[PDB]
């Protein structure tokens, strides 16, 4: 409405209603000025990697984009307990997203100082791709999620995209999207932006671990993985990190199999082996970027599916051994398990055909998944010179813009109907004392998550 | 006003003209040098109408 | 900063070439103008906006501009006609620029 | 381990200004304030004021309200005091210390100090 | 409405409906303060009477004017492909203009540091000339047009006009307009602006090449240009550019016929030869402004129209040779082509007569073309003295303005009916791999159009 | 409504109607920014044994809270004198809370002098736990009350809370309450906030 009247209010709650849930979440955000207001081009060379595998081409744009794709954004570690213990599965229905209280600050840099002052009149552009015209980056499991802990204030990630390439050079088919050619909304310090969405009907996610093994039909497909041991004396003393890994190949470039079709981590009872590329390995809090050693990374395991899906370090059988196996008729399998830190959706690529589109890293695969939301600051040009020059203006006022962001998703649940007599496994905290509360802020002030959380606890008859 | 002068004196046209066919006196000196047409030299500018 | 060579050799009754090599952001966009500077006295405007010259300037000067370079032709060099000669252009939004400058040698 | 590092010494003649640098190594550096204590020979410690790391805004002292200027930088993770008008009177060893609360909201003390800094001010070359 | 409220919404879109198109491109503008708010006489002093043709007498003004008059403003290189391949002819119907988010910045000085601060209460004058009372300067294809790439902020060109002169002196029949003297709307930082225009009824453009030739009704007019060769060796070893020039004297000043009546640029099988001034010329990206080499400029060959039109380098016929032929009962001819970079319209001057008014550079002729739009800042005087001084105030605050500009042009199409059994000649990209996608930003971020694009591809019967 | 037009009026009064009373009070409050916007864990271990009975564990959030819990925030010493002398018993019935004229500031320091300046657009969050889900700290008689004397501009206390511990180390049955997790109205320089309770 106006300068002094707040546009929209902080909403962060969970509302547990019958069979369905509503998790709203809010965050605060600052948006810098990316790429100095310039669409640019990037290859491997500008990055400097000379391999063919890592060759790429594409552009990197000013526009920012929001990513809530990760569970830990919407669910608070309480719920994701109450969510898993009590339920045989779920799926989303409706996601509602708002954005309000824009503010624009114009940084000024002096000889030794830079003072921040509001530029009331300045604006912020925002739009959402509802026709899925742009490339869709949310399916790569990128960084830049809304933070898990609401009092955090998260920086918005840049938007760039890869297109077709031969070496670092394009091909005529490689295409270049200019986002400014999309209609968007312009927000001064008083306006807000909100829309709603409807999740297209997907299978419920299956949260449960079969009590009864399949052989007590046939198990599902398998693609082997080199078995690496967290006891580092057991592992062969050779550089098998790259050569050992299985890798699906395309267009003459070998891409590691990450993680690959859902398979069990290890034979029952051996917990120290894991697929080399098979399972997601989340970084612990405080972990650096490069060459980290073992304890700084949590490692998920798929143990709950060891009944149906074959071990990823084992051969599917004999006929001579069979290292890979495609789908036979009459197979059964279960997909990979969604984690508190893991993704929520990805976009089924647009093809003439595909099989069992639900993505590998977990989550709900969709042919119209929730639109991306792109944002940028409409650049204020610095003073022009009094006599015309055909050039585009190369000097701008240094700004960033901050505000609030809030998102409300409605999850739907499936109750536990079991007549089992003896009690279940339930996920819980460990009463025993510790210098810190798990899943809570330490003395330093940095929020840490100790452990992943799977969704499979209750059991069903197979 | 007058037909050849309708133009704005303060701005260049994106159109061009061929300013030079030679570098300078000598043998085998021919060359093609294109230049912008603007307020300084206005009789080479592109015009939409003729008497 | 534009580049022009430090010296220009001469003899009475010759013309001397003097050249200034710009760039697509400097001389490429806008014209060059050439100043005479005779140390101790105010700089003087010899050639402005390429070929055209100020009412006082002797006929013996002709400047000329290439795509990225500016050339100064002095007809009728004279003993008294020697001075440090500078390149100047308009680059950026509107700031004036100057080539290092070059001292003629009359002999 | 939590550490604070002043730069080397300078020698600057009256009327010259000298900034000093303090490198906060080993901590968040925005959650704790940084106080500048000075000791001129034969005088007690003297408090030039504090900067609020994340804030960028400083609180100076009654005596030094005019002359002293404080600036910081998160990227290089260091903080600067600039004493614009040096005098013979202003000859001292400069310290940067941080408030440290000992993991309690209630208590406030300057737990970590830098190795040191000495400014020799005298017109004589 | 208020300072905090955004006055408009960014629209850039292309909508394809049946026989009609819609193109809206919103861009960002910056307006400086020209001439320190002084109407000033200009005149061309130059030499002592050596150059007579280059004489002009006119006025310079503060007002900046929006020049969207070039195509590539309104069409995106994809659409121009879409628009040219499939549609014999086209023409605009409705023009619409919305000028919003006007911000008046107040650049100042702060003891050695420039400061671009906000001035809220300063105003921006704007008005349209719907009665065409003013000189019309959109007619000469001048620079300062809206940037081809949406994301590049541009700068508003200055306005000034010329009048009757004998030498550099003015004459009693001269006219001094003052633009203040029109009713003008003062837009303060919150207001916006709009108006609507109905294009007077124009003949369709012709995008096509005759599948048949007129030899197989007599070919159209010709006025011969000297023939230049793109290979330098072939050309005569002398400087003949001024002498070679094909000129038309009006009032004792020889003006080079440019571009010249529509004719084929060169004979079939002789691609290199081109008319000296007959063809339109463009620059490439960042091409120097004087005496640049051939490959630094783009030279558009008209060849498509050759069949019906006489070649531009050859005499018309025999009787003795015919160098220039006018109009004879039973002539037919084709227009000069239009370009992505080439103008849209022109104003048909006010005369007791005209013939085939279609303007020479290409596009459409009109008697009442889409009006001019003039926008200047409003002077803000610096503190005047205490003791009243009748002299006008010569000392003003420095300001400049910035904002949005949007234009919505309804285009009409003439569908393809052809029965041609063999497939047409379509525009297309080349597939062969290259370092930069054409019509896309490079690593620096400069956006460059590599090639001009003519609109004649399809074929119709003669 | 807007920036320039006030969001409320100043009521401090007491109005004695029959057997009931209405005592209103209005003060000024400055709220700084605590803990650099960072929730953090607090415990005293000053010794490996620390103190037997003085050891504690908890957190210290940035939120401030309003303590009017004391009698002298509502009563002028006369109205008290009038109350005790003429009456056998009394008791609260309803409470009305109005919070208005928010004024936000921005502390920028340049060239050795720090200068405060209105930041118009920046906002202030507030909420009332009406389900008593947060730890209730008003019951311990802490300082930070509204001041007894209307002309005293006062400062707002910090909210932090304690939980289960053994020594200075927590135990799983502790819990960490984020206050960001509740819905809370945001206010700019134009808004007010009001609520009532029985």
């Amino acid at each position: 409405d106006g300068v002094g009247s707040s546009s929209g209010n902080w909403h962060c709650d969970s509302q547990w209603l019958g069979d369905r849930v509503i998790t709203t979440s809010t965050r605060t955000w600052a948006l810098p000025t990316y790429n100095n207001h310039l669409y640019k081009q990037i290859s491997n060379s500008t990055s400097g990697g000379s391999s063919n595998d890592n060759a790429y081409f594409g552009y990197s744009t000013p526009w920012g984009y929001f990513d809530f794709n990760r569970f830990h954004c919407h669910f608070s570690p309480r719920d994701w307990q109450r969510l898993i213990n009590n339920n045989w599965g779920f799926r989303p229905k409706r996601l509602n997203f708002k954005l309000f209280n824009i503010q624009v600050k114009e940084v000024t840099d002096n000889n030794g100082v830079k003072t921040i002052a509001n530029n009331l009149t300045s604006t912020v552009q925002v739009f959402t791709d509802s026709d899925y015209q742009l490339p869709y980056v949310l399916g790569s499991a990128h960084e830049g999620c809304l933070p898990p802990f609401p009092a955090d204030v998260f920086m918005i990630p840049q938007y760039g995209y890869l297109t077709l390439n031969d070496g670092s050079q394009a091909v005529g088919r490689s295409s270049f999207y200019c986002l400014e050619y999309f209609p968007s909304q312009m927000l001064r310090t008083g306006n807000n932006f909100q829309f709603s969405y409807e999740f297209e009907n997907v299978p419920f996610h299956s949260s449960y671990a079969h009590s009864q093994s399949l052989d007590r039909y046939i198990p599902g497909p398998s693609y082997r993985q080199q078995r690496v041991s967290t006891t580092v004396t057991q592992n062969n003393n050779s550089e098998f990190a790259w050569p050992g890994a299985s890798s699906w190949a395309l267009n003459g470039r070998n891409s590691l199999m990450n993680p690959g079709p859902a398979m069990a981590s290890h034979k029952e009872g051996e917990d120290r082996f894991f697929p080399l590329s098979g399972s997601l390995i989340f970084g612990k809090q405080g972990t650096g970027r490069d060459n980290v050693d073992a304890d700084k990374v949590m490692i998920t395991n798929e143990e709950e599916i060891k009944t149906t899906n074959p071990v990823a370090t084992e051969s599917y059988g004999q006929v001579g051994w069979v290292q890979n196996q495609g789908i036979l008729p009459g197979m059964v399998w279960q997909d990979r398990d969604v984690y508190l830190q893991g993704p929520i959706w990805a976009k089924i690529p647009h093809t003439d055909g595909n099989f069992h589109p639900s993505p590998l890293m977990g989550g709900f695969g969709m042919k119209h998944p929730p639109p991306q939301i792109l944002i940028k600051n409409t650049p204020v040009p610095a003073d022009p010179p009094t006599a015309f020059n055909k050039d585009k203006l190369n000097s701008f006022i240094t700004q960033y813009s901050t505000g609030q962001v809030s998102v409300e998703i409605e999850w739907e649940l499936q109750k536990e109907n079991s007549k089992r007599w003896n009690p279940e496994i339930q996920y819980t905290s460990n009463y025993y004392k510790s210098n810190n509360v798990e899943f809570a802020v330490n003395t330093e002030g940095v929020y840490s998550e100790p452990r992943p959380i799977g969704t499979r606890y209750l059991t069903r008859n197979l | 006003q007058s037909l050849d002068r309708l133009m704005n004196p303060l701005i260049d046209q994106y159109l061009y003209y061929l300013s030079k066919t030679i570098n300078g006196s000598g043998q085998n000196q021919q060359t093609l040098k294109f230049s912008v047409a603007g307020p300084s030299n206005m009789a080479v500018q592109g015009r939409n109408y003729i008497p | 900063v534009l580049t022009q060579p430090p010296s220009a050799s001469g003899t009475p009754g010759q013309t001397v070439t003097i050249s200034c090599s710009g760039s697509s952001s400097n001389v490429g966009s806008h014209s060059v103008n050439w100043y005479q500077h005779l140390p101790g006295t105010a700089p003087k405007l010899l050639i402005y906006s390429n070929h055209r010259r100020p009412s006082g300037v002797p006929d013996r000067f002709s400047g000329s501009k290439s795509d990225t370079s500016a050339s100064l032709a002095i007809s009728g060099i004279q003993s008294e006609d020697e001075a440090d000669y500078y390149c100047a252009t308009w680059d950026g939004r509107l700031n004036v620029l100057f080539g290092g400058g070059t001292k003629l040698t009359v002999l | 381990q939590v550490q604070l590092v002043e730069s080397g010494a300078e020698v600057k003649q009256p009327g010259a200004s000298v900034k000093v640098s303090c490198k906060a190594s080993g901590y968040i550096f925005t959650s704790h304030n940084i106080h500048w204590v000075r000791k001129a020979p034969g005088q007690g410690l003297e408090w030039m004021g504090k900067i609020n790391p994340s804030g960028g805004d400083a609180n100076y002292a009654q005596k030094f309200q005019g002359r002293v200027v404080m600036t910081r930088d998160t990227s290089t993770n260091t903080v600067y005091v600039q004493l614009r008008s040096l005098r013979f009177e202003d000859t001292a060893v400069y310290y940067c210390a941080r408030v440290h609360d000992f993991w309690s909201g209630y208590h406030r003390a300057l737990d970590i100090w830098g190795q040191g800094t000495m400014v020799i001010v005298s017109s004589a070359s």
